[PDB]
């Protein structure tokens, strides 16, 4: 299943900077309506045309509630344009890979030598978490929000 | 009045160019040159048509 953001939407617009090498920051987060279950290909945010992850902070709130929690967060480049609706859909495990952030609900960076060797494309890539393995306990309403650090014109 | 005369060398820019529509404001080329020196001093001889006899 596709969760989309506000910004895969499209209702905020994401930051992009001006000056090549130049550092920007926008949170992206949601607001889970239900549990999340395996397979929900959560659409967190975009990465704009011409960029590349510097460091990527993921914090979650406390996303299971059972002993030995299980859920864990996959976050990665997808494939299609953003904003399609289409469960055709894969993510990636680039930026993390089977991290454990959603079991205690801590906050860990980009630890994996592959997230910051992500190549530019031309086109607006989106961001997005799938949740490997399903958590014992889904809780109801808590948070997953990414914060990418990209620039704009390396080579 | 100077004991020396410096005279500069700018060197042609050898930098990467910025294919496609990344952005190229900041990555911004700086030109090199190079110097050299030159002293001067006294350079004198002398000649004696000598003697009375």
């Amino acid at each position: 299943a596709l969760i989309q953001s506000d910004f895969a939407q499209g209702i905020r617009m994401t930051p992009v900077p001006d000056c090549a090498g130049d550092v920007t920051a926008c949170r992206f987060d949601i607001t889970l309506k239900n549990a999340p279950a395996a397979g929900d290909i959560i659409e967190l945010g975009v990465l704009p045309g011409n960029a590349v992850p510097v460091e990527a902070i993921l914090d979650v709130d406390d996303l299971d509630t059972g002993g030995a929690p299980t859920i864990t967060l996959d976050v990665g480049i997808m494939s299609g344009p953003v904003g399609k609706n289409d469960p055709a859909r894969t993510c990636g495990n680039e930026l993390f890979a089977a991290s454990t952030v959603g079991q205690a609900g801590g906050v860990v960076r980009a630890t994996a030598s592959s997230a910051f060797r992500i190549q530019k494309a031309e086109d607006h890539r989106s961001v997005g978490v799938k949740v490997a393995a399903g958590p014992a306990t889904g809780a109801a309403g808590k948070t997953i929000a990414l914060i990418l650090f990209y620039v704009q014109g390396t080579s | 009045a100077g004991d020396r005369v410096s005279f500069d060398l700018s060197v042609r820019l050898r930098g990467q160019p910025t294919f496609g529509d990344d952005r190229v404001e900041g990555k911004e080329e700086n030109l090199k040159f190079y110097t050299d020196e030159v002293i001067i001093d006294q350079v004198r001889h002398s000649v004696s048509a000598g003697g009375r006899m």
